[PDB]
């Protein structure tokens, strides 16, 4: 009466840190 | 002059440094009883080790250098090797327990038992420098001890000093090969703390060093002996432009400056050239062109992965011995023009060079054979992007059914703290996927 | 330093450790006397992980013999290396257990476990740095089963903290030594599955075929399966003695070996393993170990690994070898048979080379796998043990111990929740 | 390197085997204690294609032995080199096949295939370069025909682009030494004609012939026929061992051989031949040598070759030699009777040298041709199995191991159809 | 100066190469160990031979040469002969598995496997030179490693490099003997996908040369040894123009620019003389004008056909040593006059002429007995279309019942191949056919 | 039941490829 312990993982939406755009215009 | 402390974590980083101290001890003529066998100036001259060997009684040199584990078999075999009698035995800090390869022992449980007394220790050593500039870490990412020390020390000392260099020399977990199966979590954990605290970190590889190893030198059973000697053959390039005078000197700041172009991105790939066999050395004429053109190789990167699925960065040529810089000139023209290989777009001026007048010396039993000149490349490449989603891949494999979680857990390690590591890592491979398209 | 004490329960627990104390002290030089004898520094650098010295050069191993009758300690006390142990840790009953683990747990150990447990005290705050506790013990067995199940939880209680390893001898799948086995087994396994940290999972069985097989004798003893046994014991544990290019303790191997707190049963193997006349016909090289040790017929468990998959491999080395060398052999295990690990589970197996080779080969390895393969075991265990409790077979000499029927239901119902554990993480998932 | 799985299956298999592992042991300067006590250095330059090498300079010759009894196998162990093998591959049954194909092949066979495949794994898994297996093993024999079908069968499902030949012992065209050997031979070719890549026909009458004839040998002995066969097996691998002018290893060979996938079998030859007082009358001449290889009389199968014509001629020289002798005599032989070879094949010969020549000799060179002349035994098996098959004689003995009529109805149709294919390439066409 | 680089695949490729470059270490007075006894300059001058050999160390030349096989045998006698110590260890590189004379396998299965190694070293020491002008590349068109692997490895270079000459050394598929039953497949498909990439291949043939031996050289065994001689001593009469200063050098283009009248005609014969035993050698006065005369016997060629039943396009004479021009002048006047040697009337101008000072020097222990003066001889002539005739004709009789075709067939060649290469070859014959005729 | 897998086989009309008449007039 047992069931394994499996969970629905996403790392769904992440965005970059590093601003290399910001300076694009 | 200037000073720098080695600081040796773990397994690996134990073996690296006594790798790394033989060849220094070997290299500036230092006896292993710490005196020098043309014992004719005691106590300050150039003399130009006094970076690495401090001076203390009258002839004896003692190395700068704090050798930490929670085990204490490897730090016992440091005490009754060949150098026992050379480091200071203060220098030589042991807890009882390791970390057992689980990241959270060795950084909540076990660590918080000696980091105060490895600080103490750093901080006395500290006090006697007066040009101190960096700081020398050694360790790997999936031994315990090493990752959860590394991490709670580099926090440390990020909060204490602030302004010191602080550079890493740290074994990449290789893509095939493992020696733990929580290697995916102790490394994902010990990057995501130690990201924003390390100036630069450098990459090798296990597995790469096995195929270079079979390859170029020849050699069917290279045991970490022959490891640590190619990984201590390029600590000592690196830190011969401090120990030595040359052409053209590169302190340890102009790394961090030419090779991180941004705060989030400082891992470049070491590599070594030349690295020959002494039984093909005489039928080879090394010269520099050849060597540079070596250093570009696929085939002899210290990390496994292929440079010419991405663009370099930033580049830096560290030349030793008889070195001609217009020969090196002419070489990095050719390279540049080499279409094989790409660089970002926003960096038109992607070479930093160095060139040392020391050439390297061969450890006596080694393997490389003698050569009058040598060149070790520091290499930013946005490559490595590939090896940091494959481990992020393992890492959701192994966590989406919490295997091996509660381990950590029972340590104190909160579930969140899993969470937060994966999404930092997602957001250092869009660093990477971001900074490499061209505009 | 790190330091082992090593618990003796039952007949498999006296004569499993009586060969593994001769083979202990054969490898730090210890003779029959206790005085150090050797040839080597490494034998007194880490003598005191499993002896304890009184001034004079004499070397007391760091053993507790328990037992329900005398008789198998006075063979022991009696036989070699007799007069090294100090008589203090001969603690022994009167009555037995008569194969009855009701009885061994509720009454006899009941009686003698408070003994026990001042010797384990005296032993433990003897110690620089507790590392672990190792049992040595059956299953099948009336006094190994109820007595290392009641010490298990009493030092569990006592000390939450350290590793508790238990090598035990499991039931055969053909041949059964014991009329009331089963219940013995399930009884003892359900107290294992919640207070050990792993057990090792040791068949007569598989022994005798190996013997027979790998070894070609023909009279093998009980002796020489322990000193099988024993080999592996060693082997387990050389990190924690000798230097080495890679060690590993047992927290290391716990840390790595158990991925969910219950599925923490293991199938040790050794190799080499060869004939006397063989000897001259093989070279020793890491691919030849790293087939020995893959290889269905060199398991000391009683099942075929073949039938399902592993969950985590250790592969601990012993002797001069060539790290790059291991880590082909086992990309080239990973790669040929994939369908034989977990697909959750990248970088299957764990390695560690000590650089000490056992007395009399250039190079050694120890096996430990954790394979879903053991759910055979468990099941057919809890088939019997339900074919048996249906009729009520000897559930008199059990409830007059003070047990009643729904300790042996929680014990089946726990039984066929690990096993359905086990066929649960079968699935690939991905 | 390269290397060669030998394995010995049938009394053909095990006897004409020891006799080849003697001539091989003694070219490499290899004692019967498997220790190396030779005088050059070429003898360990390629040791490793037909040797394992386990440290204590003593070499192992890789090979595996099969019977299904153990008889045979006794004798092979007792007698002269028996220390040399490693005691692991002496793989045998215990019930024999009575000269049954049938029993061999689906009940004694199908039981004890698993062992010997196993042992097959184990030695391929060591090698560093798998080059090809050849078999040795006779097809009246109901041991050698049957586990051998089935070995070949199981083999090149496992590997299925290496090398799989075999020298098969044939039926003889007047003495006939079992009973039921007909059905044997028709149903193993039934198999090696799809299994495998080339086969040697021996014919023991052929080999008293020149044993009486050239030898002028009175009381020859299986095992002195053994050392003329042994003699063509060493001449055949003599380049996957030695350096030359001219080598050629197994796949060059079955390249330039075979033309047609079915058309696989070869006559071997072997020269010089010669009695002992008439040596010192007959000097050693490459033209010598060459009027040997091309002459009936010295063709051990059991066919006159001038009754055909040939497809393909192998003939490997051994010994200091001049190419340009070589190549004259080889256009000469072209050239005069150039009405026994076919015309659509120009360039009829194929050629290679090696300097290293047999023991005692000056110069040899052994002949492997690819004649249509064969078609004789091929109509000869026919027609005997047709005449016994039409009464059921000895049918019941194949029927009670399980085969059916028209098993053996396949067999002679596909028989029926290699003799028409033999038939049809007669035809100049051209 | 200019930099030729010397390819050796094959059997018949590495023996040739083993005798070349014996003969060259001969000539120069390099020791078998790259040393010179007469070292007294080192890593430059002239010392005209840093063409062959590049410096290394001090003292020590090394050959560049790449020697290529699938099959370890001849590579490792190599490795083990007089020079194993001369060659550079990284020059060697060798497979687990020769073609076995089918040239499907070492075009497709397994020459893809080395191929690129093979490329690799070969651009390796290509970007050592300086003024690379050709390939010389050794092969037999019968053996398949040697076929296949050189078809795959001349369409890899002709990408790489396009505008480097491509000059094949060749044995010739003889007319009545033959070592493997399946040469005419092999020849076919390796000239069908060669001719095209080849700029100047030079035929040579073991009959005819078993028939030089057994004429001039009074040798009744002549074994591959006195072949390979022969051989190397036209090779190095070829490059001598190169390698010492004459009175008119001649470039490696010239040959191209003067032996290739058209695009798809580039099999020049190869001739050699004089070629004398050392017993008649004092019966003998060999002078300018008989060598000139003996060069054109039709008993001389290298390649067994009759020069009398077709035209020459071109003819390349190599005078060695003592050689007076006005002597040649007179010589090639008087082979234009002899009426029984015919030129096609669209070549007016048939005859190119070279005279280097350097004489031949004899191998000790060699055949040839010592001359003041030799001529090797090139001739591009028509006569060489009744051998493709005839191995077109060996073709066809051998496909028409697709005899050995399933075993090209298994290796991934695929049957129009065949049809596409005999369709080539008929042309090749067209082109033959059609240049002979006169307007 | 079997019979020879013999072919027609003809190179029926191939032209040649090197213009040499190409500048005939
Ligand atoms: N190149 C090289 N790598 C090493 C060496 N020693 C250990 N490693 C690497 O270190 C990894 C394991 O981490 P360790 O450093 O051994 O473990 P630790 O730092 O002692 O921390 P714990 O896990 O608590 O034992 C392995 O993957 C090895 O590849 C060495 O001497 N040379
Ligand atoms: N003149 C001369 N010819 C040779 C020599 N060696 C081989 N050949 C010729 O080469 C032809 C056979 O091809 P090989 O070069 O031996 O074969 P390979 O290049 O090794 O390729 P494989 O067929 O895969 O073995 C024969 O017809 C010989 O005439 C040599 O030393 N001298
Ligand atoms: N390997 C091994 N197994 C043993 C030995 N002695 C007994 N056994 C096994 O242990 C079981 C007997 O249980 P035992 O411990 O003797 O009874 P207890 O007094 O109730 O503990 C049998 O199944 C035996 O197979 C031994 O010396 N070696
Ligand atoms: N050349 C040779 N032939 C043999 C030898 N022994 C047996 N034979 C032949 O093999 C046949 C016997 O078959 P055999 O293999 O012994 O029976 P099996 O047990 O069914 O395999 C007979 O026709 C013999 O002529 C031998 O030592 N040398
Ligand atoms: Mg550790
Ligand atoms: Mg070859």
């Amino acid at each position: 009466k047992v069931q394994i312990i499996n969970k629905k993982l996403d790392l769904s939406n992440v965005q970059s840190k590093c601003g290399s755009k910001d300076n694009i215009k | 002059m200037r000073e720098c402390i080695s600081i040796h974590v773990g397994q690996a980083g134990v073996q690296i440094g006594n790798a790394c101290w033989e060849l220094y001890c070997l290299e500036h003529g230092i006896q292993p009883d710490g005196q020098m066998p043309s014992d004719k100036t005691i106590g300050g001259g150039d003399d130009s080790f006094n970076t690495f060997f401090s001076e203390t009684g009258a002839g004896k040199h003692v190395p700068r250098a704090v050798f930490v584990d929670l085990e204490p078999t490897v730090i016992d075999e440091v005490r009754t090797g060949t150098y026992r009698q050379l480091f200071h035995p203060e220098q030589l800090i042991t807890g009882k327990e390791d970390a057992a390869n689980n990241y959270a022992r060795g950084h909540y449980t076990i660590g918080k038992e000696i980091i105060d007394l490895v600080l103490d220790r750093i901080r006395k050593l500290a006090d006697q420098c007066t040009g101190l500039q960096g700081f020398l870490v050694f360790h790997s990412f999936g031994g315990g001890t090493g990752s959860g020390f590394t991490s709670l020390l580099m926090e440390r000392l990020s909060v204490d000093y602030g302004k010191k260099s602080k550079l890493e020399f740290s074994i990449y977990p290789a893509p095939q090969v493992s020696t733990a199966v929580v290697e995916p979590y102790n490394s994902i954990l010990t990057t995501h703390t130690t990201l924003e605290h390390s100036d630069c970190a450098f990459m090798v590889d296990n597995e790469a060093i096995y195929d270079i190893c079979r390859r170029n030198l020849d050699i069917e059973r290279p045991t970490y002996t022959n490891l640590n000697r190619l990984i201590s053959q390029i600590v000592s390039s690196i830190t011969a432009s401090l120990r030595f005078d040359g052409a053209l000197n590169v302190d340890l700041t102009e790394f961090q400056t030419n090779l991180v172009p941004y705060p989030r991105i400082h891992f470049p790939l070491a590599t070594y050239a030349p690295v020959i066999s002494a039984e093909k050395a005489y039928h080879e004429q090394l010269s520099v062109a050849e060597i540079t053109n070596a250093c570009f190789e696929p085939a002899n990167q210290m990390v496994k992965c292929d440079p010419r699925h991405g663009k370099y960065m930033a580049c830096c040529l560290l030349y030793r011995g008889d070195v001609v810089p217009k020969d090196v000139n002419a070489a990095i023209a050719t390279i540049k023009t080499k279409r094989s290989i790409q660089f970002v777009d926003w960096c038109p001026t992607g070479f930093k060079v160095g060139i040392n007048y020391q050439p390297p010396t061969v450890v006596p039993g080694g393997d490389l054979a003698k050569v009058q000149r040598a060149v070790c490349m520091l290499s930013n490449t946005t490559a490595i992007a590939e090896a940091w989603a494959r481990l992020d891949h393992k890492f959701d494999l192994m966590y989406a059914k919490r295997a091996f979680v509660h381990w950590y857990v029972g340590e104190g390690m909160e579930e969140g703290e899993f969470s937060e590591a994966r999404e930092d890592m997602a957001a250092l491979e869009k660093d990477y996927e971001e900074v490499g398209v061209d505009s | 330093m790190r330091e082992i004490v090593h618990i003796q329960a039952g007949q498999c627990g006296n004569q499993i450790g009586a060969k593994f104390w001769e083979v202990i002290s054969d490898e730090h030089g210890i003779d029959p006397t206790g005085s150090y004898h050797g040839d080597s520094d490494l034998q007194l650098e880490r003598i005191n992980v499993y002896y304890n010295e009184a001034a004079g050069n004499k070397y007391v191993p760091r053993a507790i013999l328990v037992d329900l009758e005398p008789g198998t300690m006075d063979s022991v006390r009696s036989g070699p290396f007799g007069q090294i142990f100090r008589p203090d840790n001969f603690v022994f009953g009167q009555s037995g257990a008569g194969n009855n683990w009701a009885k061994g747990h509720y009454t006899e150990g009941a009686e003698l476990v408070d003994s026990v447990l001042d010797v384990v005290r005296k032993e433990s705050e003897s110690c620089d740095c507790l590392q672990g506790f190792q049992l040595t013990h059956s299953l099948g067995g009336g006094t190994g089963s109820g007595m290392g199940t009641l010490l298990i939880s009493k030092i569990r209680e006592e000390y939450p903290d350290r590793i508790m390893n238990t090598f035990s001898v499991v039931p055969s799948p053909k041949v059964s030594d014991t009329v009331v086995e089963p219940y013995n087994a399930t009884l003892s396994v359900h107290q294992l599955v919640e207070n050990t940290d792993e057990t090792y999972c040791i068949d007569n069985e598989a022994l005798y075929d190996i013997c027979f097989r790998t070894l070609k004798l023909t009279t093998p003893t009980y002796g020489d399966l322990n000193h099988l046994v024993s080999a592996t014991m060693s082997g387990v544990t050389t990190c924690l003695r000798f230097p080495g290019q890679l060690n590993a303790d047992l927290r290391k191997l716990a840390v790595n070996m158990v991925p969910f707190p219950r599925l923490h049963f293991f199938m040790p193997g050794f190799a080499p393993l060869t004939s006397r006349g063989s000897q001259q016909y093989r070279a020793l090289t890491v691919p030849e170990l790293t087939q020995q040790m893959f290889d269905a017929k060199n398991m000391m468990a009683a099942c075929d690994p073949r039938h399902g998959r592993y969950l985590t491999v250790a592969a601990v080395f012993r002797g001069r070898m060539s790290m790059k060398e291991v880590d082909e052999q086992m990309l080239n295990v990973q790669n040929k048979n994939s369908s034989y690990f977990v697909e959750w589970i990248p970088n299957n197996v764990k390695t560690a080379v000590c650089d000490i080779p056992p007395r009399g080969l250039k190079m050694s390895a120890t096996f430990i796998g954790n394979s879903t393969a053991i759910q055979e075991l468990f099941k057919r265990i809890s088939e019997q043990f339900t074919a048996m409790f249906r009729r009520k077979a000897f559930l008199h000499w059990y409830t007059g111990e003070g047990m009643d029927e729904m300790e042996f239901t929680e014990a089946e119902s726990n039984m066929n929740d690990l096993v359905s554990e086990y066929q649960q993480y079968q699935d690939a998932t991905a």
